């Protein structure tokens, strides 16, 4: 394409028990 | 403000809050005047522009 | 209840607890899952979702929001320099994305703005109609004494006329019933007149312009009210000037001709004239014929027509385009450290950030949704101006006009009755009757009628209007009756100049979809159906001068999104004061002429902080000044941008490139622009820029994409790259065919089956497994599939038809007697058959030609550089061939473009990569290194 | 009750788009062009008693 | 005679017609009012409307 | 809000404020809006969008 | 802010 490869970390989500919550660097 | 009909004068039972009431931001109570004649102010001028809705700001 | 509370309580009922699926007994959880998709679960449990409690927010005083006063101003003669000190606290961390000025001042729009198409004054006027006017003329005068003939109406009752003038009021008994006379300053309203078709009879009275007011056409005329009861009549020129108490009103009382008529020796007035002079104007409309040459006010100027001035919107560009210097010299932003004061900000003149921000919001959301805070809005045509589709008017039914009493034209009649029958229509013997009155007003057959075929007339009306007035000038004359300036670039000029309603008419290219080979070469963004310009227009208001307040953000591709950290930093930019160059206009005139004038006062800076816990910033900190964690962007139209003169009515544009490293090179682009249009960059004013319609260099709504014939390539100066024999016409690209023989056409319009190909794969990236549309994400705005338009039509065959006689527009006739000759002046001639149009259906159908064409508007034409002509990675298979056997290598393009009756240029785009990349090693320590590949600077100094 | 035709001249406010000072406190879901109420009207017919 | 100059003009459009989901069509958020469901010999309401 | 008042007005809920969400606000018109808790209004005189 | 969450 027109250039648009400029994304992010291909990580996935952190794991969770409860839907959500903040790791930080751990 | 309003009251008499078996009563005398100063308040009390369920407020109607708007913090001091006459509160500066849009008063038709009373007549502004503008800084040293410099139409610049954060509120109204006490002009009718709520009279039928509409802001307004230069 | 709601007794229950706390977290033992949360967990009971999931507001704070576990998943559904880990609460679930772990049989129902499977069975869940088993029957989800015919019988589904999930909505039956409730999954509990927390806010993190501590690390994601300060609990500090700190603002989400500061504003950056500048530091230093200075405003030049056309340039606007304003510096700040942007300051990152510690544990602060800023994002650039969020960062945009706040820009106030006064705009100022000429006297050829005029935000709609109407006329605001009157405007159900005939415009033939004269007001209520007297001039002076000799008619058999001589001397000083002059005849003094008046034109008008008197529409309101009376009762008497006097001296008083209309007596209409009457007094209540006090002294009798005293006679009240209407006031000279407004009582005879000209508004008011009777309230019935059954005639008030008796007197009249009415108004009248003096002979010392100028005639102008009823149709946008407009004079100031100078009492506040909207009387119009000037004050009368006395001792002390113009200030005077008294009102120049006079009376004119007239009666009907003869002796006998009114008195012996009487002549009583029966009509009386509320005569006044006034400040008559034309704020909106232009006299477009009279007969005289003056001026004035005569016999021969009640006659005069006028037609509403040309709609001209004025309002800031898509996206504050060319409001700041972008890709200039000596105009450079600048964002550096506030120690170090190097600038980590280079921008280059073979960039075209405008450009490339567009196309980045192309590909980031719609462009089809306005936002008013960045001033989104995109240029648009609508596609019925733009290819005139044509299937004439359903008119199938007359439709008729009839008198307010509806009764016709009505006759006395009296009574009758026979005085006993014998049978006969007159034999039976009649006889008067007196129960009966004489004088009914009986009307014998149908009622009085006037046909009108409104259907007809409306998509007359809204053809010329939206398309015949956006043909060039070379189909234009100037009227016999006015001057026009010398100037073709004044607004004055464009509204001036007269088109003939017959070189489009509802009448031609009929049950075609195809646009006029007039208006391929006219920009089709300019015309009062953008509705993108419409909207940012009516942003500003409707009145010439507007104060505004308007956010305008960054562009600038290197820190648009950079996370710039803790330090003080200095930031200066630069916003040109050019009207023209920060104006669009829907007719494109010079603007710096007009009179359009904008000036700043007061620019500030905006930052938007997250409002990160100190912990938890100061991580973050820590981990991005790290030197494997730096900071990289790229232009989203990274690219080399270059132009190239075409020569005047020229077939070819030579383009030749010395020997060059092509290591990581990716396609071309390629449009066609015109020089008028095109601003130079790389100048902080350029003077001979008289252009401010859509720029199509800077919005991206090319329109020219349609004049290409070919192209080829070549490198070492001996090889064709598309000549490894990969296409049907084997050594070049051939964009249009005109004259196939072997069907190589496609599509139904003249465009070749090889670029058909190319262009299916450089954008969707199929066309070897078959056509088929591209998904709704594959295409896009700018995308080739959307504005990709085939069309044709027939035309008599001129050498195949034995009675084709070439007939030109002046004796071409069609409408006769019901539209006027060449104007769009009021009807003239006799009914007679057409002879214009010449059948290309039904029977008596001419023989015919085929004519095919396509347009592309708001594409570039591209060709990657890819072997197979669709990339399957942004960094081409050929940009690594180039990293074995390259060592440089010239390349030679070849191109042949249509003639063109004015100067053009091609804009070749060569495609790379343009990497920003930045580092702070300290706090308030900012580095960069910028580097491209196929087309570089530092290439040949230091 | 008539209401003047020349309180909303069509020549008013013209080449503006701004919506009327005595119609910000005018309930527009009460007007006849409410698209989803003349759905449900006509979805029950065109006589009083259906 | 003079009856014979009147004007006219239609009568202003009005639609009628059941709302937007049949909203107020049952009572809700009653109470003397409010709506029932539960077991049959145990009658404990599993309808509790505020 | 009585008409003419610039005073609209909450000074109210003592509560305890464990696990509160946002607030969302509005202004209606009185004669626009019924009562719930009433099981008839002889006064609600109003069919236009509630 | 108003939502509802499930699985």
């Amino acid at each position: 394409d027109i250039n648009f490869s400029s994304l992010a970390p291909r990580h996935g989500t952190r794991p969770f028990m409860g839907t959500w919550s903040d790791i930080g660097t751990s | 403000m309003s009251g008499s009909g078996s009563f005398e004068g100063g308040v009390f039972s369920p407020y109607l809050t708007g913090r001091l009431p006459s509160w500066a931001g849009v008063r038709q109570n009373v007549m502004g005047s503008t800084v040293d004649g410099r139409p610049v102010q954060p509120a109204n001028s006490s002009t009718l522009t709520y009279a039928t809705l509409s802001s307004s700001s230069v | 209840m709601a007794t229950p509370s706390m977290l033992p309580q949360w967990a009971y009922m999931h507001i704070a607890g576990q998943d559904a699926s880990e609460y679930l007994s772990p049989g129902l959880v499977q069975f869940a899952r088993a029957t989800d998709t015919y019988f589904s679960l999930g909505n039956k449990f409730r999954n509990p979702t927390v806010a993190p409690t501590h690390d994601v927010t300060t609990d500090r005083s700190q603002r989400l929001t500061l504003r950056f006063v500048p530091v230093d101003r200075e405003d030049n003669t056309y340039s606007y320099k304003v510096r700040y000190t942007l300051a990152v606290g510690d544990n602060r961390v800023l994002d650039m994305a969020s960062t945009y000025f706040d820009i106030r001042g006064v705009l100022d729009r000429g006297p050829s703005f005029k935000p709609y198409s109407g006329t605001a004054y009157n405007s159900l006027a005939p415009k033939g109609a004269p007001n209520s006017s007297q001039w002076e003329q000799k008619k058999a005068g001589n001397g000083d004494t002059m005849e003094t003939h008046t034109f008008g109406v008197a529409p309101m009752g009376g009762e008497n006329i006097t001296i008083d003038g209309l007596q209409i009021g009457t007094d209540a008994t006090a002294d009798q019933d005293k006679p009240i006379y209407a006031d000279k300053t407004f009582q005879p309203e000209p508004q008011v007149g009777e309230e019935n078709w059954q005639e008030t009879e008796s007197f009249y009275g009415g108004r009248a312009l003096k002979k010392d007011t100028s005639m102008k056409p009823c149709y946008g005329s407009y004079a100031r009210p100078t009492n506040v009861k909207g009387g119009q009549a000037k004050l009368k020129v006395g001792a002390d000037g113009v200030p005077t108490k008294e009102f120049d009103i006079d009376l004119a009382f007239f009666d009907t001709p003869g002796g006998t008529v009114n008195g012996q020796d009487e002549y009583k007035a029966d009509i009386v004239m509320y005569t006044e002079n006034t400040y008559l104007e034309t704020p909106d409309t232009h006299v477009v014929y009279k007969p005289g040459k003056d001026d004035a006010s005569s016999e021969i100027n009640l006659v005069q027509q006028s037609m509403p001035n040309r709609p001209n919107y004025i309002g800031f560009r898509d996206n504050f385009i060319g409001l700041m210097y972008y890709n200039s010299t000596g105009n450079m932003g600048v964002l550096a450290g506030q120690a170090s004061q190097l600038n980590a900000v280079v921008d280059l003149q073979d960039r075209n950030t405008e450009l490339s921000y567009q196309l980045l919001l192309d590909s980031l959301g719609d462009r089809t949704r306005y936002f008013s805070m960045w001033n989104q809005a995109v240029d648009s045509y609508d596609p019925d101006v733009r290819i005139i589709e044509n299937h004439g008017v359903e008119d199938e039914l007359p439709n008729y006009c009839f008198p307010l009493d509806g009764s016709g034209t009505n006759a006395a009649y009296q009574g009758v009755k026979v005085k006993n029958g014998n049978d006969g229509d007159v034999e039976s013997e009649w006889e008067n009757d007196d129960t009966v009155a004489a004088r009914n007003q009986l009307c014998k057959g149908n009622i009085f009628a006037m046909e009108i075929n409104l259907q007809a007339n409306l998509w007359r009306s809204f053809l010329y209007s939206n398309v015949a007035l956006y043909l060039p000038d070379s189909y234009k004359y100037t009227p016999a009756n006015i001057t026009l300036p010398t100037n073709t670039n004044t607004y004055d000029y464009m509204n001036g100049r007269v088109v003939p309603p017959s070189l489009v008419d509802a009448y031609i290219n009929i049950g075609a979809r195809w646009s006029l080979d007039p208006m391929d070469n006219v920009n089709p963004f300019n015309h009062h159906r953008n509705a993108g310009l419409r909207y940012r227009s009516m942003l500003l208001g409707n009145g010439r001068y507007v104060p505004f307040h308007i956010q305008v953000p960054q562009k600038f591709f290197a820190i648009k999104s950079l996370l710039l950290l803790p330090g003080s930093y200095t930031y200066e930019w630069n916003f040109r004061k050019d009207v023209n160059m920060i104006l669009q206009s829907s007719l494109g005139n010079d603007l710096r002429t007009d009179g359009a004038s904008i000036s700043f006062t007061s620019i500030n800076l905006y930052a938007t902080f997250f409002p990160m816990a100190h912990n938890t910033a100061s991580t973050l900190e820590a981990m991005l000044r790290n030197d494997t964690n730096d900071q990289s962007f790229n232009d989203y139209l990274s690219a080399a941008n270059m132009l190239y003169p075409i020569p005047a009515n020229a077939t070819n544009v030579p383009i030749s490139i010395p020997s060059r490293n092509w290591a990581a090179f990716r396609g071309w682009s390629f449009t066609r622009l015109k020089t008028k249009e095109t601003p130079s960059l790389g100048s902080g004013f350029d003077p001979y820029f008289v252009y401010s319609g859509s720029i199509p260099y800077l919005d991206g709504t090319f329109y020219l994409n349609h004049t290409f014939k070919k192209v080829s390539i070549t490198f070492d100066s001996s090889v064709s790259w598309p000549g490894n024999d990969r296409l049907l016409t084997p050594n070049e690209f051939e964009i249009k065919r005109t004259v196939d023989g072997e069907g190589y056409n496609v599509a139904q319009c003249n465009m070749t089956k090889d670029w058909f190909l190319v262009q299916m794969l450089a954008h969707y990236n199929i066309g070897y497994q078959g056509f088929y549309v591209p998904e709704g994400y594959k295409d896009r705005m700018y995308s080739f599939f959307r504005n990709f338009q085939p069309m044709s039509r027939q035309v008599v065959d001129e050498v195949n038809y034995k009675d084709y006689q070439a007939v030109t527009l002046a004796y071409q006739h069609n409408n006769s007697g019901f539209v006027g000759y060449l104007a769009p002046t009021m009807r003239q001639g006799q009914p007679y058959p057409a002879n214009y149009p010449y059948p290309l259906i039904g029977k008596s159908a001419v023989t015919s030609v085929t004519q095919k064409k396509f347009l592309c508007d708001r594409v570039m034409w591209r060709i990657p550089f890819s072997s197979n002509f669709m990339s399957m990675g942004a960094l081409t298979d050929l940009g690594q061939n180039m990293l074995y056997a390259n060592s440089a290598h010239a390349l030679d393009m070849n191109f042949e473009v249509d003639p063109m009756d004015e100067s053009t240029l091609l804009y070749v785009v060569f495609e790379v990569f343009d990497v920003v990349r930045v580092h702070q090693p300290h706090r308030g320590v900012i580095e960069a290194v910028y580097l491209r590949t196929p087309f570089s600077a530092g290439n040949a100094t230091t």
